[PDB]
């Protein structure tokens, strides 16, 4: 259709070459299935649909903009609406190029988003493992910090603290995205690359490569036979040329964008079902848990990063030899201001009087 | 498949594509004249011997006010015909408007024979004008016979092309067949020896709509279906292009008014079915494509619905959810059931679940397995070295 | 004088309809803020001089009464090859394609007011001698604004002549403004008027004028000759299909950016 | 069939179509190769961190909680085998993010608080084993207003 | 410069064969602009000197 649409004789020529429409075929047709199977894997990666209780009872968080509104038909998460607004474009078949819709839509990808929240912020990962499992979101969270090397005192003693800081943070990264736009930047380009791929292909159609003219009905009712085969068979050269260029940057691009797709997934099963003990993977900074998000053509993260923020200098000391006996720390490390010796956790000032327990012998004082 | 036996899926097959149905020609009115604008129409023509020389301009060259008369016993020009004469451009024709013997009409053609005609209308070695046999005795009869039309131009000095016999008393309706008054009507005239100005006639035919028809505006040749549209042309502007630079929108040359140009609908054909000795019944479907078409080449059906990725066949519709069990698109698979037949469904997402959340409940395993699950990747492929000479 | 063009010498390079696109076209056309020089058609001197027809001359001025009735296309302007008038009155214009013998003072001259203050008419030279001919013809008698009406300086008539190939095109558009002072910072496009493809050649322009005047006072009269190029033009296209705004690929490094 | 002044260009045709191929075929067969190989070091990590050791990634090495797994060569890939620990049954239970036994809080060194619903216990988080509550099991931090 | 050095004739040629090229050289932009956010990517992951 694209090389020579509603011409026999131009497709009887065409035929000399044969099989070469195969390929090439088969080659799209790989890459549209592949495209449905990274969809598929990065996402449903739950064995049933979670769904979040009515009772917003988190331990005073809100999820409101992460969790989806049912009085929207389209119960996506108020984000979500934001991500797929933001996200802006014509593309439609003209000379045989067709666009095959993704096998899932945007209503079930949500359900996915919506479900895994459920999951995660009702279940940690303990649905990720198996069977999910209810447990409070407070406790939760102190499951993560004993991840990170914090003990749960530090989360109930500030519980509330952190819950201001925490929807205060959701709402600070709604108006972030609200306002500028560079962050789809990724997404964004790939429309406009594959967008512009598309009508470079159409416009060189309007090439005469090298013969009469760029028309093959023009050639076709001009020249007689002989003249006018070789007239097309120079027009099949120039345009079959272009559709194995096309092809091999789609199949290029699918390469790349595949990894990206196998990254994602890594993410999602770590960063997500998961606390990830990699360092800057899931997030600048110590990692707790995230959100994913649907994006058109993408997927966005909401990484939740623990960071140090204010530090004391202090005078710290290897250990400590009291009878001839040397002492170490089980855990944490020996810090004296200047006038007593303290113990406390290895990322966050609890100064505890050093004792028996909570360290232990080793040799003595001159090693 | 190349293969007597196919799998259980749904795959891809030739592509289907909207047939024209028919053609449809749309072109202006009135245009410009180099031919015939006046020559063919006249009740009295100029002296024989000051024989009519005229340059005609700037209304419709049409063959369709000329050929339309059946008057004349044949108007077919040696190298054009008047037929074809409607795409043909001109340059200028010139009208050799004068009076002669009913005998003297073929003393008009090029390498005539007899020296009656060169004295009055010499005869030029590269004339391109068309003899053309109209029937003009009454026009020319006088009741006594006029002598006016004389031949009396015997200059001794020789002839030359376009440089600038009397048997009857006078031109009389009694004269016998062929010796009757007859009026010369020649397009005389002349293509790229001067400047082109003008066109030739055109013809229109009849206007449809909502179907895959082959059209023609001014020579916009395509194919296609067509529609009113509410855009709004300039008034000097005609073409619609898209931004890939395809038509999208024409005016129509005859009566002002813009209409959209949709390419006629077409799409993928796949064939979903199970496994061969599973059932030999098939669902095919058209990707993209409405049903609206499909009876065109089973085309019966009696089984069919509509999707938003196409519209199949063959497959009944279910409103239940299950599994997805061959993908299709826009969340719709089919498989084999219950009398068995393929059914179409929606994703039946998975297992809608509740987790019992509170304040102050845990579900502690109690229990656990060991579960071995493989797993497989590809490592390398064969080696392969290809020798080109 | 030299003035500066800033806007002008735009019009539709097609019939095509385009809306919402930045359609780029390469044509013949008149440099954003090229200079162009400025005549003023005196009546003690005189201003109405002889110019080449460098392939497209832009013409435009802010006359009224149709002192320039029209224009001489040809080769001679001798009768030795024919030579195209342009001479157009308030009803419409005579195209005229003859080998045609014109004189030192070819146009009618209407020297109304001049001397003896009145209204009179002291020659036709307009028809000098048109020997012989191949093509004449008169437009539809129409009635565009090109008598004496001035009010606002609305009279800012912008000609294009283009023969290429044998086809010759005119584009104008009629632009009412305000300012009577030099061209306005404004940005219009002038639409096609008429094709004829005459073939003849065109090297060279002399315009045509309307009104042995020593002491009399001077012409307020003015005009601008400017010179299309072969150049690549952005063009915009608004949701009408009408052209908005306009860009040149070459005229400095931010336009070439905005046509790269 | 052609003597030779005319028979290269039916030659010259054939060499161009050939070599189109060869192209074709070529420059489709490195992509492959790109993908296997990335496909390769994929399983090689996965060699690396789920044979070698234990890997606490998840579902990195097999669904569910990752024990140890054995590799089995197969005609140009590798196939491995996950073992991996799952929970079985799980009956739920009252808890308590925390125990005021005399105005202290007092929280678990590991584990979790759960009660039956008359008395109370603590177990470690994936397999139901209480224990009674006593000193060494928690410690204390704060008081139980707070 | 690589296929029709300095020559109008070659230049126009060309132009008839679409603009292959131009797709050409923003592969290789793109590639050159790979390049540099890699460098910058793997290295420059912290601010503060
Ligand atoms: C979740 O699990 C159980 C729920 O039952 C709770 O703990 C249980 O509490 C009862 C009473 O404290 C325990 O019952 C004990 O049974 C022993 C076995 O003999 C039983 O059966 C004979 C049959 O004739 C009876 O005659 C006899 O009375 C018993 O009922 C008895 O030997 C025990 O008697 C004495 O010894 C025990 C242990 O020293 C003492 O605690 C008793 O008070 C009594 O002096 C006793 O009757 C039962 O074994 C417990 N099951 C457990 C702990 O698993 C838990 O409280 C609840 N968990 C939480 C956190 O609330
Ligand atoms: C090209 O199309 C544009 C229109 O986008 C046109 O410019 C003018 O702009 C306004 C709006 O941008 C057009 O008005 C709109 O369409 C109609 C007619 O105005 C109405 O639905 C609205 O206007 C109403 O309200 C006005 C309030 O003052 C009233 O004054 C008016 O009479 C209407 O009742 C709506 O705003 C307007 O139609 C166009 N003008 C024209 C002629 O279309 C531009 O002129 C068009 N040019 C060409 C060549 O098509
Ligand atoms: C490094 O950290 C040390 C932390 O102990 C600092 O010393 C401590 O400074 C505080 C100052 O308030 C002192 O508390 C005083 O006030 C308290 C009010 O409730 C009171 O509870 C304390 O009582 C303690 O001391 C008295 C003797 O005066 C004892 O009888 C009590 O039993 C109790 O131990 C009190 O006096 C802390 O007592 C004091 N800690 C010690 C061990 O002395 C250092 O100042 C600080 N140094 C630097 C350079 O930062
Ligand atoms: C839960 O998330 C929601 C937002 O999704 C937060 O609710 C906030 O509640 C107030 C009061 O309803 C809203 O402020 C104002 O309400 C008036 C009345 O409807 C409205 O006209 C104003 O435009 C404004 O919305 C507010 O919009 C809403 N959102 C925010 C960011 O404050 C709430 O903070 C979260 N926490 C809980 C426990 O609900
Ligand atoms: C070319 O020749 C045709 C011959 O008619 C012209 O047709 C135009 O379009 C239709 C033809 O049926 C006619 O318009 C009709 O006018 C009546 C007036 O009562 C009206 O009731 C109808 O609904 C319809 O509009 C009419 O012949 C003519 N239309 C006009 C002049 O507006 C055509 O106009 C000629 N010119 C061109 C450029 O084709
Ligand atoms: C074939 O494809 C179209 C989808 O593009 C489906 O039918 C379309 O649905 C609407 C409603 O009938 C039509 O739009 C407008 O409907 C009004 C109803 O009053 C009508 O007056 C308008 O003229 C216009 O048709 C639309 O035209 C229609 N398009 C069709 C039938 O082609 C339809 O589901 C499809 N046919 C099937 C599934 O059999
Ligand atoms: C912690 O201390 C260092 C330096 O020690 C400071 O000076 C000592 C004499 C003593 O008074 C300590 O208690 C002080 O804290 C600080 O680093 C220096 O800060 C000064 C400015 O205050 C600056 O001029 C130096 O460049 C810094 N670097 C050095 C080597 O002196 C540091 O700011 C303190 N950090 C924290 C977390 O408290
Ligand atoms: C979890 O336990 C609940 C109820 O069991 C009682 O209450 C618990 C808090 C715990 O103390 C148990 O030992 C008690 O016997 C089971 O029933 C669910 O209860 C909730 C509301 O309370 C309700 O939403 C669910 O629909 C109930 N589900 C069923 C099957 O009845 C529940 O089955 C136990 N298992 C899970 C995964 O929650
Ligand atoms: C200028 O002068 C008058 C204004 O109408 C016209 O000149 C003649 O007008 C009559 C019709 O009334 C025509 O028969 C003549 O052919 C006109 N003379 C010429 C030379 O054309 C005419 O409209 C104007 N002159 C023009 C248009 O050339
Ligand atoms: C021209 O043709 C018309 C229509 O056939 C005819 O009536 C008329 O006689 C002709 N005109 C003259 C002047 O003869
Ligand atoms: C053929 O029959 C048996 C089931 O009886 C089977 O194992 C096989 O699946 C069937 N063919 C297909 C494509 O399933
Ligand atoms: C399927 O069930 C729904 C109930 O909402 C009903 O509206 C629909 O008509 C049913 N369709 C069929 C084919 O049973
Ligand atoms: C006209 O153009 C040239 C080059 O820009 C310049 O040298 C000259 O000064 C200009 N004069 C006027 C009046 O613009
Ligand atoms: C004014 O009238 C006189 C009378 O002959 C004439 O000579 C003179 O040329 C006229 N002036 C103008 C400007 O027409
Ligand atoms: C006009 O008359 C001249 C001289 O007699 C003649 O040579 C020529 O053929 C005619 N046509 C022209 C000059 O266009
Ligand atoms: C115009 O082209 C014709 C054809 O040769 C020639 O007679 C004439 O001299 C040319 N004049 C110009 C200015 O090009």
């Amino acid at each position: 259709m694209y090389i020579c649409g509603d011409s026999t004789e131009c497709s009887n020529l065409l035929l000399q070459y044969g099989s070469f429409c195969t390929q090439l075929n088969r080659a799209l047709t790989g890459i549209a299935v592949e495209q449905d199977k990274n969809t598929q894997e990065v996402f449903a990666q739950v064995k049933q649909i979670y769904k979040t209780p009515p009772i917003k009872d988190f331990g005073g968080f809100n999820f409101s903009q992460i969790l989806p509104d049912p009085s929207k038909p389209s119960k996506r998460s108020f984000i979500e609406d934001l991500l797929f607004n933001k996200v802006t474009l014509c593309a439609q078949k003209f000379n045989g190029l067709t666009v095959l819709p993704p096998l899932l839509t945007d209503e079930m990808i949500a359900q996915y988003t919506s479900a895994l929240l459920a999951g995660t912020i009702t279940s940690g990962w303990t649905f990720g493992a198996g069977a999910a499992l209810q447990i409070p979101f407070a406790m939760q969270m102190a499951y993560r910090f004993n991840g990170i090397g914090v003990t749960q005192n530090v989360l109930y003693e500030n519980q509330k603290l952190i819950a201001n800081q925490f929807n205060s943070a959701i709402g600070k990264i709604q108006d972030s995205l609200s306002s500028t736009a560079s962050a789809l930047g990724k997404l964004q380009d790939v429309v406009n690359q594959n967008a512009q791929a598309l009508n470079t292909l159409v416009k060189q159609l309007s090439s005469n490569f090298g013969a009469i003219s760029s028309v093959l009905n023009d050639i076709l009712s001009r020249l007689d036979p002989p003249e006018a085969e070789v007239q097309i068979d120079r027009l099949i050269t120039g345009r079959l040329q272009s559709l194995q260029t096309y092809v091999t940057q789609q199949l290029i691009r699918a390469a790349e964008i595949r990894a990206s797709a196998n990254l994602a997934a890594t993410k999602m099963s770590e960063c997500v079902l998961g606390q990830s003990k990699r360092v800057d993977f899931c997030g600048k900074g110590y990692h707790l848990m995230s959100f994913p998000q649907s994006a058109p053509h993408g997927v966005v993260f909401l990484h939740v990063t623990y960071v140090p923020a204010q530090e004391k200098n202090f005078t710290t000391a290897p250990a400590i030899c009291h009878d001839g006996k040397a002492h170490f720390p089980r855990e944490g490390v020996f810090v004296s201001n200047g006038t007593h010796w303290f113990v406390t956790q290895r990322n966050f000032y609890e100064p505890q009087i050093i004792t028996t327990d909570n360290t232990f012998v080793s040799g003595n004082c001159d090693v | 498949l190349k293969s007597f036996t196919v799998e259980k899926g749904i795959y891809q097959t030739s592509n289907f594509r909207v047939q024209p149905t028919e053609s449809i020609v749309r072109f202006p009115n009135i245009t410009n004249l180099c031919p015939f604008g006046e020559v063919f129409n006249a009740t009295r023509f100029a002296s024989v011997y000051a024989w009519n020389r005229k340059r005609i301009s700037n209304c419709v060259a049409d063959y369709s006010v000329l050929y339309n008369s059946a008057s004349f016993s044949t108007f077919k020009c040696y190298g054009v015909s008047p037929t074809k004469l409607n795409d043909l451009c001109f340059t200028n024709v010139y009208a050799d408007s004068f009076v002669i013997r009913g005998d003297e009409v073929r003393q008009i053609a090029p390498g005539q024979t007899g020296k009656i005609a060169d004295y009055n209308y010499k005869l030029p070695d590269d004339f391109t004008g068309c003899v053309i046999a109209w029937n003009s005795n009454n026009l020319d009869s006088k009741v006594g016979g006029n002598y006016n039309y004389l031949y009396r131009l015997f200059r001794k000095s020789n002839l030359k092309p376009f440089e600038r016999p009397l048997q009857s008393y006078g031109f009389q309706p009694t004269n016998g067949v062929g010796y009757q008054p007859y009026r010369v009507v020649v397009l005389s005239f002349e293509l790229l020896h001067a400047p082109a100005t003008v066109c030739g006639p055109k013809k229109s035919t009849n206007l449809v709509k909502n179907k895959c028809v082959n059209f023609n505006f001014n020579g916009l040749t395509g194919t296609g279906v067509l529609t009113e549209s509410n855009k709004k042309f300039l008034p000097f502007q005609q073409f619609g292009r898209d931004i890939a630079d395809t038509t999208d929108a024409v005016r129509d040359p005859q009566t002002l008014e813009i209409l959209d140009i949709t390419p006629c609908s077409f799409g993928g054909v796949s064939v979903i079915t199970p496994g061969t000795n599973t059932s030999n019944q098939v669902a095919v479907l058209y990707q993209g494509v409405n049903c609206t078409e499909v009876p065109v080449a089973y085309s019966t059906g009696s089984n069919v619905f509509q999707t938003r990725a196409g519209c199949l066949i063959g497959a009944e519709h279910v409103n239940n959810s299950y599994e997805c069990d061959i993908p299709i698109g826009a969340g719709i698979c089919a498989s084999y059931q219950t009398s068995q037949s393929i059914i179409a469904y929606t994703m039946s997402l998975g297992a809608e679940n509740s987790v019992a959340y509170s304040n102050n409940s845990i579900a502690i395993p109690t229990n656990f397995t060991i579960s071995v699950t493989t797993e497989i990747l590809p490592v390398s492929m064969t080696k392969t070295s290809v020798d080109c000479t | 004088a030299y003035t500066n063009s800033f806007t002008r010498g735009v019009y539709y390079p097609d019939k095509v309809f385009r809306s919402s696109v930045l359609h780029s076209t390469q044509d013949l056309f008149l440099p954003f803020f090229s200079n162009v020089t400025w005549f003023h058609a005196i009546h003690k001197r005189f201003d109405n001089p002889v110019l080449p027809f460098n392939d497209g001359v832009y013409f435009a001025s802010t006359e009224k009464s149709n002192i320039i009735r029209g224009w001489i296309f040809g080769t001679t302007l001798d009768s030795k090859t024919q030579s195209l008038l342009i001479v157009n009155n308030a009803t419409n214009v005579v195209i005229k394609v003859c080998e045609f013998q014109f004189c030192n003072d070819p146009f009618l001259g209407v020297y109304y007011h001049k001397n003896n203050k009145s209204w009179m008419e002291s020659e036709f030279r307009v028809y000098s001698s048109a020997n012989n001919c191949t093509f004449e013809y008169v437009s539809q008698p129409f009635l565009m604004d090109l008598e004496g009406k001035q009010g606002n300086f609305k009279n800012l008539r912008e000609f294009v002549f283009k023969n290429i190939d044998g086809y010759f095109k005119i584009y104008s558009k009629h632009t009412p403004i305000n300012l009577v002072r030099d061209l306005p910072q404004g940005f219009s496009a002038l639409e096609p008027l008429v094709d004829l493809p005459i073939g003849i050649n065109i090297t060279r322009f002399q315009t045509l004028l309307a009104l042995s005047s020593s002491g009399w006072t001077a012409g307020a009269a003015a005009y601008y000759v400017g010179y299309l190029q072969p150049r690549t033009f952005l063009l915009k296209y608004n949701e009408n299909g009408t052209i908005t705004d306009a860009v040149d690929c070459a005229l400095d490094p931010l336009s070439e950016t905005k046509c790269t």
